[PDB]
């Protein structure tokens, strides 16, 4: 019953260090290794970590990982950052003999000033509702870095029906734009009337809220 | 070694000397073992 | 210093077999487990197999049944066997050396390159923009969310203008969405002042070279 | 961007005086045509063996620095600040803002040092701060001083950086003040050439490696050599990696045995002296759980483990967690003890597969009472009985706690060697010793089954068998040879045409290779002269003009 878990976005500027954990959930983590990962725009992950504290030849001296045991969480750090360590990370561990994988860290560099999301909450066109269909789309633009996750409510109550997010990329000013498809029912449009889109970028949060 | 002419010190059966044959068959007290022993 | 790298067909189809190669330069493969790591682009990875010089290998459980690796020592190469690729077999995938106990494969010391290995068979197919309209009210911000949104097409890029360009201020251009029939999903949506909403007119201008395949919508806030 | 240095960084060797003599010397000197970052533009600097910081401008917009690794509390650091009346350092650890503007116990008051040269530096030198200092009134013209030594304390804080001071006339952006030009070159310990005029200065310096016609001078410690041919130094190609290399190793009864014994008769066998067979299957090797301290993998190139220890004994599933180190119980007592700096690797697995039988096994049996701890390595073959011993019930119907377990302990004393090999490459090779340099390539040489390996004479060994696949290569050491430095003469020119010895530079301007070696640096004609400087094996040399 191994689970994974990663902090979903980690921001540092050029030059700092910046560390990326993946939290054990079941058992001790010590036990099992939990390697960290980096993944390149069109990339994958390789394999170099091993004992969690060692840097071999042919990579940077800079990459470096720990497990502590006292929080039962694993780490990987990077003292030397450059822009080109762009690189999406991904935490695997050992399940009973069983590889298992990790949500994983997207992360990024620092180019641009940070960039406040903004978020935009209208109903859908009244003329397929008469087709029983009604698809909810939230707005998540000029965000810099694009790392955001969208959280709905039905009533002061989470949901994750339908959800599809999107990847935020770089439009033509190069910043990022991100969306989250919801997928409900015109039945249940009558009988709820308070539904917010909380969108979680850094630490701050902000939401919209429509009613009939 | 590959074709080298050499020299060497050690324990060998100086050449020319009379080793003692014996025939156990006929005729046991304790033969000295000396500092090296080429037995047949 | 040892270097990797991978080259094979990139474009594949369902229920054949995938293959790739691996050689290496510059190295021996006594004490090592050479290993191939697999990555759907976006997604988490899924590591494929080990492999050691005496060939000794193991696999993971989802892909043994379709997973094979072999080693070539008379060609100081090692290749790749994935039978049954699916819609979830779309991948870049790797050649890369181990150093472990037994099959341990966690320092695969340097980077690989690899290729991009993608499943790809379908037809082209013709665009259908349907309008996002607007809620057309008084929101706490004086601004409107205009969208139009393209479906049923093949591949990306698609480049999406506003008045043939025209309009620049709110219109933000969004990457592909990834979903699971096989197409990209694109939407563009300009941010427009209230005051100037309700008789202006917006087109956004759907744009392909390959199959010269334009569309041009206009999009109203309400009815 | 960067610039490069000319001819800065020039002073007396030994702090003492000649009177005209020509002298080569090493010191923490600043080499010729080092990097310098101009900071012209419409500034930390790590002091990393010696700061030597120039400045220009018409006036003094530097009031000082501020050196220290942190310049707080818990890290020493230290201030200068140079006014016109009087100069102020303080080595207490004293904190520094960030953006430099002006309006503990030590503190120091000296002299001051004073299109404005002025030129300093700092040297952290044998636990000794050194504080050299210059000023005169003015691409990097060849700008000279002898600069003589001016303070060198004695004290040691850590020194990492500094940066400039800047205070205006007033301010809270602000006035647009000038941009001051501020050089920075790291010093290195390196090895020149001077030369001391009549009354008794510094005025000619050569790099003793520059060029090969500077290392033809330095060689010749002088100034003015004549047209000829000089030999400096040798060519020694790299050996690029080192490869280290180790009839049976029985490891497979270690673990995969179907027999084991009990704890008190432990098994302990050492292997080696044969080639390391670990692809026999044992458990299809599921290892999900590693961590060993004292061995690592990376150390096998460079460590040679002198034995193999393994220890075995018998216990049950549910209490493997307790055999740890920093355990306690019963236990861990009576059954085995682990040492608290224990070097090697766990291993622990099931066995339920194999040690599974329909009547039962009665055939593992374990020490649960007894009056006191077994003695370390404690050797007992007295059969007296305090049923008074229970075995182990083995039913597919109980818990996970009732399955058989086989658990051995591997360790490593150091009261084998590394894989790996290359081949047709000068390298350094290993054979569990035999530590040598040199090419590697096919053999000439075959030998008999015991003949290890070869000589030649002179005791330079030709050839060796591998440990691991049984095959011979031919060695010769290492690819390498002098150098020639065909110099025409400082009077005529500065072309320098460097000759290798005995070195085919085929396989490692214009390159020639003649019998002699590799001749670079010269274009090679073909035409006839007569010769002027014998390079080699039959050629000569020519000025072409």
């Amino acid at each position: 019953n191994f689970m994974l878990t990663q902090p979903h976005s980690v921001s540092e500027s050029p030059g700092k260090t910046v560390t990326i954990s993946c939290t054990g959930s079941s058992g001790s983590i010590a036990s099992n290794y939990v390697q960290w990962y980096q993944q390149r725009p069109g990339s994958a992950p390789t394999t170099v970590i091993y004992e969690d504290n060692q840097r071999p030849s042919g990579v940077p001296d800079r990459f470096s990982g720990s497990i502590d045991s006292s929080s039962n969480s694993a780490s990987l750090t990077i003292s030397g950052l450059r822009t080109e360590d762009e690189a999406d990370y991904y935490c695997q561990s050992y399940d009973s003999g069983i590889w298992v994988f990790g949500g994983g860290t997207k992360l990024t560099v620092l180019g641009q000033p940070k960039a406040a999301p903004s978020v935009t909450l209208f109903p859908p066109s009244s003329e397929e509702l008469q087709a029983n269909k009604a698809t909810l789309v939230c707005l998540i633009s000029d965000f810099y870095p694009g790392a955001v996750t969208v959280a709905w409510k039905a009533d002061s109550s989470p949901v994750k029906a339908g959800v599809e997010t999107t990847t935020p990329s770089k439009q033509s000013n190069n910043k990022y734009a991100a969306s989250s498809y919801l997928s409900l029912t015109p039945e249940q449009w009558k009988s709820h009337r308070s539904y917010s889109c909380q969108v979680t970028h850094e630490g701050s949060t902000v939401e919209k809220t429509v009613a009939p | 070694r590959s074709s080298v002419l050499h020299s060497t010190q050690d324990l060998f059966l100086p050449f020319f000397s009379n080793v003692t044959w014996f025939h156990v068959i006929s005729g046991n007290p304790v033969l000295p073992f000396n500092d090296g022993v080429y037995f047949a | 210093q040892v270097q990797l790298v991978e080259w094979g067909a990139g474009l594949l189809k369902p229920s054949e077999t995938l293959s790739l190669t691996c050689a290496v330069y510059g190295g021996s493969f006594s004490g090592y487990y050479w290993s191939w790591i697999r990555q759907p682009p976006g997604k988490g990875l899924e590591w494929i197999g080990l492999i050691n010089h005496s060939g000794s290998t193991n696999y993971n459980p989802s892909l043994k049944s379709r997973v094979t690796i072999s080693l070539d020592t008379s060609k100081n190469q090692f290749s790749l066997k994935l039978t049954s690729v699916t819609a979830a077999d779309t991948a870049v995938y790797y050649c890369a050396r181990g150093l472990g106990i037994f099959g341990v494969v966690t320092l695969s010391d340097v980077w690989g390159q690899g290729t991009t290995v993608t499943v790809s068979s379908a037809s082209t197919k013709g665009p259908s923009v349907f309008p996002l309209a607007p809620s057309s009210k008084s929101t706490s911000g004086g601004t409107a969310a205009l969208g139009c949104l393209v479906k049923d097409y093949f591949p990306e890029p698609v480049t999406v203008s506003w008045n043939s360009g025209a309009l620049t201020s709110g219109v933000h251009t969004f990457p592909a969405v990834l979903q699971s029939s096989g197409l990209y999903s694109l939407s563009s949506v300009v941010t427009v002042p209230s005051s100037s909403l309700g008789t202006q007119t917006y087109i956004c201008n759907v744009n392909h070279k390959p199959s010269n395949t334009k569309v041009d919508k206009k999009v109203e806030p309400k009815s | 961007a960067y610039t490069n240095s000319f001819t800065r960084g020039v002073y007396y060797p030994d702090k003492v005086f000649r009177s005209s003599v020509l002298h080569s010397t090493q010191d923490l000197f600043l080499p010729f045509f080092s990097n310098v970052t101009w900071f012209h533009v419409i500034p930390v600097l790590p002091f990393n063996d010696g700061v030597y910081f120039a400045s220009i401008e018409k006036s003094n917009i530097i009031r000082g620095w501020i050196f220290g690794t942190t310049l707080d509390s818990k890290t020493q650091s230290l201030l200068i600040v140079n006014n016109a009346t009087n100069v102020v350092i303080k080595v207490c650890e004293f904190q520094f803002c960030n953006d430099p503007f002006l309006d503990c116990t030590f503190e120091y008051v000296s002299q001051p040092f004073l299109k404005n040269l002025r030129e300093f530096v700092f040297k952290n030198i044998d636990g000794y701060f050194k504080i050299y200092s210059k000023h005169t009134p003015i691409d990097l013209p060849q700008g000279f001083s002898a600069l003589e030594p001016l303070v060198d304390l004695p004290i040691g804080i850590n020194i990492t950086r500094f940066q400039t001071l800047l205070a205006l006339h007033r301010s809270y952006s602000g006035w647009t003040a000038g941009a001051a030009a501020y050089y920075v070159g790291y010093l290195q310990p390196r090895t020149f050439l001077l030369k001391y005029n009549e009354n008794g200065t510094i005025t000619d310096a050569v790099d003793c490696a520059l060029d090969p016609l500077s290392e033809t001078k330095c060689t010749l410690k002088s100034f003015t050599v004549e047209k000829g041919i000089y030999q400096t130094s040798n060519f020694r190609v790299q050996p690029t990696e080192s490869i280290v290399r180790f009839n049976l190793c029985p490891f497979d009864e270690v673990f995969n045995a179907t027999r084991f014994a009990s704890v008190y008769a432990w098994n302990r066998k050492r292997i080696s002296n044969c080639v390391a067979d670990y692809s026999v299957l044992y458990n299809l090797a599921p290892f999900f759980t590693f961590k060993c301290y004292g061995v690592s993998p990376t150390k096998l190139n460079d460590l040679c483990f002198t034995n193999v220890y393994a220890d075995s004994f018998v216990i049950r599933g549910d209490e493997v967690r307790q055999i740890a180190p920093g355990q306690t119980g019963n236990i861990a007592d009576y059954n085995y003890k682990l040492p608290d700096d224990f070097t090697g690797c766990v291993i622990a697995w099931n066995s339920n597969k194999l040690d599974s039988k329909v009547s039962g096994n009665y055939n593992y049996l374990y020490r649960l009472f007894r009056k006191s701890n077994l003695k370390p390595f404690e050797r007992d073959i007295s059969t007296e009985i305090y049923f008074p011993l229970r075995s182990y019930s083995f039913r597919p119907t109980y818990g996970v706690g009732h399955q058989p377990y086989r658990v051995v302990v591997l360790s490593f004393e150091l009261l084998k060697k590394s894989t790996n090999l290359v081949k047709n490459k000068c390298v350094n090779f290993n054979f569990n010793g035999l530590k040598g340099t040199g090419v590697l390539t096919e053999s000439n040489k075959k030998f008999l089954p015991f003949q290890q390996f070869g000589r030649d004479i002179a005791d330079t060994t030709d050839a060796v068998r591998d440990p691991q696949t049984l095959e011979i290569l031919d060695i010769t050491p290492c690819s390498f040879g002098g150098v020639s430095v065909i110099t025409p003469g400082t009077n005529t020119s500065n072309q320098v045409a460097v000759l290798y010895q005995g070195v085919n530079c085929t396989e490692v301007s214009n390159v020639f290779q003649t019998r002699a070696g590799c001749l670079i640096g010269a274009e090679y004609v073909n035409n006839s002269y007569e010769c002027d400087i014998p390079i080699g094996a039959g050629i000569c040399a020519s000025y072409q003009t």
